[PDB]
């Protein structure tokens, strides 16, 4: 068995068993367990109409006494003394346990021990009434009570199936659609959130702007030089765009810039991540200071370590004077 | 002991399937801009908070811009001014705690971003609040520059009355009276604490619904296994069929 | 698992390792029993509901009436507390 | 491990008799991993260094972050709710008599929760949070240098915040290596039954018990979505939005709703450390309740009068909690104390015989 | 689980010849247990908002937190110096024949070990830190939208390490589960030998190959201790103590040494894709060295000629990689990975018949 515990001791306030007995002490005792009655055929109380009329019982309400919840039981679990009350059973009391084998109670007056003692077996032993009060069911399902036989649907109805799987298939749609919003919700909530969607997108009032002007917005992170264009800085590259692939990155102005007026390009050396400073170099346009990179007026590599042009941005002319970066 | 209970006002949105009252939105937030603002400050509200939802993007726009906003550093390591623009927060009166405490009696006007929902009552209580101001209860004297409220705890407020009829005059032309001011008010700064409330009561309503429909299928299903096992019967000396 | 009589099996055919909690808890039968059934999909299944409703309530509300005597019991101290509460308050404070 | 899964769910047996208060025990272990679930979830966006503009962070900025701060916030209440009708459904049929074993499982599980629970009300970081450690953590000052070490300041900081996340992490994971033990000696020591004996009448559970246990928690998933998105009851207070000061008391220092019992014990006993004591009695006390019987019986179904005066008990004492510390109310809480001990002493003693 | 213990360490029997070269995987088992202790205890203080300034802070004002702070540092440098031996112990005995189950088993921790390393040397937010995992996202820019739902931005900012950091918080807690599923099939599928047959030699571990696997594992301590204090050898780069600029990139943008193998195939191949392509070769294709082999015999204890170039081919490109993007290191770079092919073909390639 299972770790377990019975609580078999010898209590300071409460007796043994042998000695107050909380059951009813009147059983019949027989010479053999087959000449008991039997319940099934043994008659039992005539049946009542009225709850009120219902025969009483044979225990005590008030068998145990001192603090504590209440209980009506007929058995406890303590030690018996080696030398046990000797049982009435002239009276009816029950004698099992300790009060037969360690006290003389089994002993008639001629007859063989052998007998004697073999009357005294526990299975001789039944209560008063037994036969007459034990319920001996022929059934769980008393009558009166719904069945199978109440519940069967009539033999020409239709069948149960479809609607039966429609039901547990509405359990299972439900449950997907619910299963999918959960799963889309919580990867949306990956997604660049408000505060950082609305920074990402930075507009250029290209009003009051002055023609050679170059300012810079920070745009995610980065500078992003945005110029408008003399006619003359727009006429100096459109002079190079017929020299292209004598540079070391071919492009032509046009590719370049949305319209001739405007140039808005990264401020990032391609070198090494410097920002040039514009109106500086050879070529007037931007000076990567850092170690010497020459950028042209549409941002093309013309001299310097730097490999590269510097590139053009995502934007849009949302209408003459406004950009959107983004 | 604790403070008066706030009567239940019947905001528009206390229902299961109402919105916030966007025309008291847009008249809550004027009073705030011209009479609440001047002490309190709504750090956690940003303009771009309004855009499409009180106010159209343009709109919010001019508002935002017409306020001033300390920025930098510059090129040359200094802080500048800029106009405000929709990423910035509503303005504070004050740079900090101490300034506004010196300005208010040593009484600190708190951040309005969620006293709406900070207060046993909530909204209930801001529209309470404004308009519980009333002459001292007999035996009572305050010490200058405290005012009796009856929901404030302990009686006695550093609020002056901040709302006296006529103070604005409402865009849409609603007339100005002090309890309207604190109705709006009060609805404004709810929205302002959640202004997901909308998103979430549509999807609430749409959830709730399901899971009623889906309570149905599972019982269905739950009755038809159980029929099995309920209606069973076992006999020991018997047979019926 | 149940008690050591019950859970004796008969059969010398191995427990499979998927049914070990299925066969600790087996019961030794004394005196057989007929067991009869029909599947849920030949029966009306929402009828037992409504046939064994007023019962069931019957039953469940005169079980629960044995907590009327405790409740009213507490629900008095619940109202002596609240209105010793109130004059106390107004005796120390009130004018 | 799918032989190990079809013996605890496909062909694992139980009484047919059960009512739906059995389905508590279903519904605790599924809301326990939504909670587990959102804290991740919600911790991808949250800042510890200012919990206080986390909040307003997910609420507003984050997608649906709205749905992941409230439904953490409202399962919490959800999961005491359960776990504590749980616990009044195990005193009711006092199922700890045989299983004690599982009862001494499912205690470890509530002392763990208690910490979880209060924790997690700390990184909220509001006026309520701030106050409500600081007073809490008083209570062990008689311990030389206990508070320093465990707060890391000589006050409540983002120091103490830092460490009590951690716990607040990780202690959740190892309530559900409880869980197993738990459902260990559940499968082992077989369950109670709604009539005191043992009977032949079982059924698999996956067909039968899972289909009512479903229909339960989905029972209790309608009422728990009213709740989320329309707040219909007042589960957090409303102190807790006020940004922290230090040198004000908020107008009321309490817990949630779920703390309130052992909260007015405290308040209710003149001596800091008597009411430190008393609440360690209530929860240890009923490991107990038991081991003292001598007789043959497990005192189920009976008129449960004790059992019934013991919620009512809990309920009153939770009410005193929310009340101001009128002196009026310290006398009547007192009594229910000294009444709640007779009516334990009941439980235990045994009975002598007539 | 007492008597699962002494199945598995008490009454485990395992042959008596096998080598030092078996005690690696105890090795890697504890200091797995080391590297997840001090990571939980380090961010009882760390800072996730700035992860510069939390190192710091560690070091300089903890009680003993530089020891926290190296012990994770150099402990992540031992598990993958333990592992990489390992793996090439495995490759030597053509362990992988007929345990393949477990080779399966140990590639799973193999591929979760490179994300927890790598998200980890983000969390020091330093120049190198910042630079590498830019780097390393763009190669996945051709699907669409996916940079922005990883990053949570346009650029990387704390919001990417606030969620990075989670994934290193929880996923080193699976690697361990899948540890006991690699414990279970080499108890299962008995380890190999030093011969190639299967021989009646074994004796219990606890009273042999315990004793023997804590003398290589306290040798191997001696030798981390003195790393650990004096830095003997040169295991972190210094570029990472630099503060990030996102406008300026710093001198040379590589990882740690133990992803130098990689890294170098990237910088090699001209096409970014198929970079990233011949770097999933090369961990996938040593998955199935053994499936088209036809002939009875484990190819074992030969001259192990193959294993010798390959071993020698993973140390020149872990050289390559440190050096510059020099036109010369790309051709002879390119030489290799074409060696490494005809390499891995010859242990593909089943035999014909004379
Ligand atoms: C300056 C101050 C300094 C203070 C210094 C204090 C130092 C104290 C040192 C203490 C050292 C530790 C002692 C631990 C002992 C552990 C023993 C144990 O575990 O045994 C298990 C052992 C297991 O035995 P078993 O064989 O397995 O089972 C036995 C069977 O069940 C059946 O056995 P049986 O049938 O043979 O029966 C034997 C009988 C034997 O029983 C006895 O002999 C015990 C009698 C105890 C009586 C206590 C009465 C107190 C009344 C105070 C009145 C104050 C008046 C003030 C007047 C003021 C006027 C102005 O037992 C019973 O009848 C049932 C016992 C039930 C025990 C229940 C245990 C509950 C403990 C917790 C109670 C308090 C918590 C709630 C309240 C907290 C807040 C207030 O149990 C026993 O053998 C029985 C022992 C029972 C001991 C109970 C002792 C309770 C003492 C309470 C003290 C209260 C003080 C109040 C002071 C107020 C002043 C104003
Ligand atoms: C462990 C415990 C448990 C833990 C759980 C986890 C907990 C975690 C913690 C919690 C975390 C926080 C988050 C919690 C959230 C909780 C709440 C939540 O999730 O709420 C979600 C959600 C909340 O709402 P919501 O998410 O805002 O709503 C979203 C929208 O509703 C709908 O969404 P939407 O608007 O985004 O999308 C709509 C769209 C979505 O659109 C789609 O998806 C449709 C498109 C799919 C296309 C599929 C194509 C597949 C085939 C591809 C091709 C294959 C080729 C293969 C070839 C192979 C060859 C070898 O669909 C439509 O627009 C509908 C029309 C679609 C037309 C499709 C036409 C297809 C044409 C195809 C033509 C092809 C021809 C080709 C020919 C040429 C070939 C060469 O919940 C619900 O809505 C609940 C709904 C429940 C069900 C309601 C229905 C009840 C029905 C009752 C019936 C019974 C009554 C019967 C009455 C009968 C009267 C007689
Ligand atoms: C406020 C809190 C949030 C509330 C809203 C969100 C809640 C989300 C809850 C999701 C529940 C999903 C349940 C789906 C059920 C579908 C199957 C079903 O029951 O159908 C009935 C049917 C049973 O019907 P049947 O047995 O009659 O089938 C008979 C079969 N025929 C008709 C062919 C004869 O089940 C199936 O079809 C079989 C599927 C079994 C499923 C077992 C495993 C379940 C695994 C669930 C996946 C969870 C994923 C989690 C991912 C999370 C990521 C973040
Ligand atoms: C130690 O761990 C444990 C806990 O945590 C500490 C528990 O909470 C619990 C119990 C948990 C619960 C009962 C669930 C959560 C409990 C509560 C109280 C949360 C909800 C809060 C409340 C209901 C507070 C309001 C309380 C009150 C108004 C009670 C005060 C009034 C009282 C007592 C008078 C009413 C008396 C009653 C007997 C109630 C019913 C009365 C009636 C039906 C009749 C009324 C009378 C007439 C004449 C009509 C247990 C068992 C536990 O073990
Ligand atoms: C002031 O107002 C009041 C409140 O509001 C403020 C109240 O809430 C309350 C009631 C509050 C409560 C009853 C709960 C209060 C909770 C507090 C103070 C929590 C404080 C924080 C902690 C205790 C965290 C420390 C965590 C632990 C000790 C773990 C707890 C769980 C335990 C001990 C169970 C078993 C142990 C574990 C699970 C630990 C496991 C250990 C490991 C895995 C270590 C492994 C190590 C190795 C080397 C292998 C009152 C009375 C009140 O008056
Ligand atoms: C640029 O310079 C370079 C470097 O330095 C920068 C390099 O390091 C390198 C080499 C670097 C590498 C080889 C590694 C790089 C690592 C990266 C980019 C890691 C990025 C972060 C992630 C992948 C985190 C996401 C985490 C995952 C997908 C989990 C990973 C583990 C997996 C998939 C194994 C099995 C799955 C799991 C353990 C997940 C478990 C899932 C659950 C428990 C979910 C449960 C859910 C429910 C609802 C129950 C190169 C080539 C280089 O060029
Ligand atoms: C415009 C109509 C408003 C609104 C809606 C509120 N106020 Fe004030 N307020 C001021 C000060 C000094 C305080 C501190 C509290 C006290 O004085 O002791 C407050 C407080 C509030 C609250 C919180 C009340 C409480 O519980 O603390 C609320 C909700 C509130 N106010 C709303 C000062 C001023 C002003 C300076 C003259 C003005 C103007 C306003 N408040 C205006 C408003
Ligand atoms: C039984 C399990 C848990 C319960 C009872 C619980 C409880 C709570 C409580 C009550 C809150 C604060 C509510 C409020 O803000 O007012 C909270 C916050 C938080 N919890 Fe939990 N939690 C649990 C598990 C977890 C887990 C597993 C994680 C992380 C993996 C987590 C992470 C968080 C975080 C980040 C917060 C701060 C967000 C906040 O302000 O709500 N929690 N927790
Ligand atoms: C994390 C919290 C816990 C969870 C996950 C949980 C789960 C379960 C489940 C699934 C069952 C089996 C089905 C049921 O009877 O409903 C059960 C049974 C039980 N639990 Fe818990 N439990 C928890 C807390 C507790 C606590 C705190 C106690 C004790 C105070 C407890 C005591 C019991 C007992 C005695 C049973 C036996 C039920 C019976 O015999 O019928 N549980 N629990
Ligand atoms: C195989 C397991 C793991 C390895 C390989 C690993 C690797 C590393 C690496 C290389 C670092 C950065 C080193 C440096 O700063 O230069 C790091 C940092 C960190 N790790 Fe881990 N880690 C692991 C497990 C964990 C776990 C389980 C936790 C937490 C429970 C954790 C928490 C941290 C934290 C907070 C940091 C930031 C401190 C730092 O700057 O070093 N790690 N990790
Ligand atoms: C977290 C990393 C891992 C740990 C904890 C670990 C641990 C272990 C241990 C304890 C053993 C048994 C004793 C030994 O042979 O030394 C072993 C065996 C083995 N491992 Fe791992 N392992 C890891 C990684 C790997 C990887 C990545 C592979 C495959 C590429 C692998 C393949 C094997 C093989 C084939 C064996 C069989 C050894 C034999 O047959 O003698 N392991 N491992
Ligand atoms: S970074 Fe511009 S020239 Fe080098």
């Amino acid at each position: 068995h299972r770790p377990t515990t019975v609580k078999m001791i010898d209590s300071w306030r409460t007796e043994p068993s042998s000695e107050k007995p909380m059951w009813y002490n009147r059983f019949d005792q027989v010479d053999h367990i087959s000449q008991h009655p039997d319940p099934e055929k043994t008659e039992k109380y005539p049946p009542v109409d009225d709850t009120r009329k219902l025969m009483k019982t044979r225990g005590d309400p008030h068998i145990m006494r001192g603090w504590g919840e209440y209980v009506y039981c007929h058995y406890e679990h303590l030690r018996e003394p080696v030398f046990p009350r000797k049982p009435d059973v002239a009276k009816g009391e029950l004698a099992a346990g300790a009060n037969v084998t360690r006290t003389d109670v089994w002993k008639r007056e001629g007859e063989p021990a052998i007998q004697s003692i073999a009357r005294f077996n526990p299975d001789n032993f039944r209560p008063v009434g037994y036969a007459e009060n034990i319920p001996c069911p022929d059934t769980c399902v008393p009558e009166g009570h719904l069945d199978f036989r109440h519940t069967r649907l009539p033999t020409w109805h239709a069948d149960r199936r479809p609607f039966h799987y429609f039901a547990t298939g509405m359990f299972g749609l439900i449950g997907l659609a619910f299963l999918r919003g959960t799963v889309v919700k919580v990867v949306h909530g990956l997604w660049p959130a408000r505060d950082a969607i609305a920074a990402g997108v930075i507009e250029v009032d290209l009003r009051g702007i002055q023609p050679g002007q170059n300012f810079v917005v920070k745009w995610r992170g980065k500078p992003v030089f945005v110029r408008r264009r003399t006619q003359a800085m727009i006429d100096a590259a459109t002079a190079d765009d017929a020299i292209v692939n004598s540079l070391r990155d071919p492009e032509r102005d046009k590719d370049r810039v949305k319209k001739p007026e405007w140039l808005v390009m990264l401020g990032v050396c391609t070198h090494l991540g410097c920002v040039p400073y514009p109106d500086q170099g050879l070529y007037g346009g931007y000076f990567c200071p850092c170690h010497g990179s020459h950028y042209d007026h549409s941002g093309r590599i013309r001299l310097g370590p730097a490999p590269l042009n510097m590139e053009i941005p995502t934007y849009e002319f949302t209408d003459d004077d406004t950009i959107i970066l983004g | 002991k604790d403070p008066p209970s706030p009567p239940d006002w019947p905001f528009w949105f206390k229902a299961f399937s109402h919105c916030h009252d966007i025309p008291s939105c847009r008249r809550g937030y004027e009073v705030y801009r011209q009479v609440c603002a001047t002490c309190h400050a709504a750090r956690f509200v940003c303009f771009r908070h309004m855009v499409n939802t009180i106010y159209p993007e343009n709109r919010v726009k001019q508002l935002a811009a017409s306020f001033d906003y300390e920025d930098g550093p510059n090129d040359r390591g200094e802080m500048f001014t800029r106009p405000g623009n929709l990423l910035d927060p509503f303005p504070s009166p004050y740079p900090n705690e101490e300034a506004a405490r010196f300005a208010n009696q040593g009484a600190s006007p708190p951040d309005l971003s969620q006293q709406a929902a900070a207060h046993h009552g909530g909204c209930d209580y801001i529209m309470s609040l404004l308009t519980g101001y009333r002459d001292p209860p007999a035996g009572v004297s305050l010490r200058s520059g405290l005012y009796y409220n009856t929901y404030f705890p302990g009686g006695a407020i550093s609020m002056p009355p901040p709302l006296n009829d006529g103070a604005i005059e409402y865009e849409d032309g609603t007339p100005a009276v002090a309890s309207q001011m604190a109705k709006d008010v009060s609805q404004f700064l709810t929205w302002a604490q959640d202004p997901q409330h909308d998103e979430r009561k549509l999807i609430g309503l749409k959830m709730s619904t399901a899971a009623l429909v889906w309570l149905f299928s599972i019982s269905v299903w739950n009755r038809h296994v159980w029929t099995m096992i309920k209606t069973r019967r076992i006999d020991f000396t018997k047979t019926v069929y | 698992p149940n008690t050591k009589r019950d859970i004796r099996r008969l059969g010398s055919y191995p427990v499979p390792p998927e049914s070990k909690n299925f066969w600790r808890g087996r019961f030794q039968v004394p005196g057989g029993q007929i067991q009869q059934g029909v599947s849920p999909m030949q029966q009306k299944i929402f009828f037992q509901w409504w046939w064994n409703l007023p019962t069931r309530y019957f039953w469940r509300f005169t079980k629960w009436s044995d907590f009327l005597i405790p409740s009213l019991m507490w629900y008095t101290g619940f109202l002596m507390c609240k209105n010793d509460v109130e004059e106390g308050t107004r005796s120390r404070y009130w004018y | 491990f799918i032989l190990i899964i079809k013996d605890n769910i496909i062909l694992y047996n139980i009484n047919d008799s059960i009512n739906y208060l059995w389905n508590i025990g279903y519904i605790i272990m599924v809301v326990m991993i939504v909670q587990v679930i959102t804290g991740i979830i919600i911790n991808l966006y949250m800042n510890i260094n200012n919990g206080y503009k986390g909040i307003i962070y997910i609420i507003k900025e984050i997608y649906y972050g709205y749905i992941l701060r409230y439904i953490h916030n409202n399962n919490s209440t959800l999961i005491y709710v359960v776990v504590y009708l749980h616990i009044i459904r195990n005193l009711y049929y006092k199922t700890y008599y045989y299983n004690i074993l599982i009862w001494y499982s499912g205690m470890i599980m509530l002392y763990q929760l208690i910490i979880i629970g209060f924790i997690g009300y700390i990184l909220g970081w509001g006026q309520l949070s701030y106050w409500g450690i600081t007073v809490i953590i008083n209570l062990i000052s008689g311990i030389p240098y206990l508070i320093l070490l465990i707060s890391g300041n000589y006050y409540i900081t983002i120091v103490t915040i830092k460490r009590l996340y951690i716990v607040h992490f990780i202690l959740p994971i190892i309530l559900i290596y409880v869980e197993i033990i738990h459902v260990y000696y559940i499968h082992y020591l077989i369950n109670n039954n709604i009539v005191e004996y043992n009977v032949n009448n079982k059924i698999i559970f996956n067909n039968y018990i899972l289909v009512k246990d479903n229909n339960g928690i989905i029972f209790i998933l309608n009422i728990f979505i009213l709740e989320l998105n329309n707040n219909i009851f007042i589960i957090a207070d409303n102190d807790n939005l006020i940004e922290i000061n230090i040198l004000v008391t908020p107008i009321h220092i309490i817990p949630e709703w779920y703390y309130l019992y052992w909260y007015s014990i405290l308040k209710l006993l003149p001596n800091k450390y008597s009411g430190l004591y008393i609440v360690v009695n209530s929860i240890s006390i009923i490991n107990i309740l038991s081991e003292y019987k001598i007789v043959i019986s497990e005192y189920k179904n009976y008129k449960n009068i004790i059992w019934y005066n013991q919620i009512i008990q809990y309920i009153s004492m939770i009410y005193i909690g929310i009340q101001l510390p009128i002196i009026e109310y310290i006398n009547y809480g007192r009594y229910i104390i000294i009444f709640n001990i007779l009516l334990l002493i009941m439980y235990l003693y045994p009975k002598k015989k007539k």
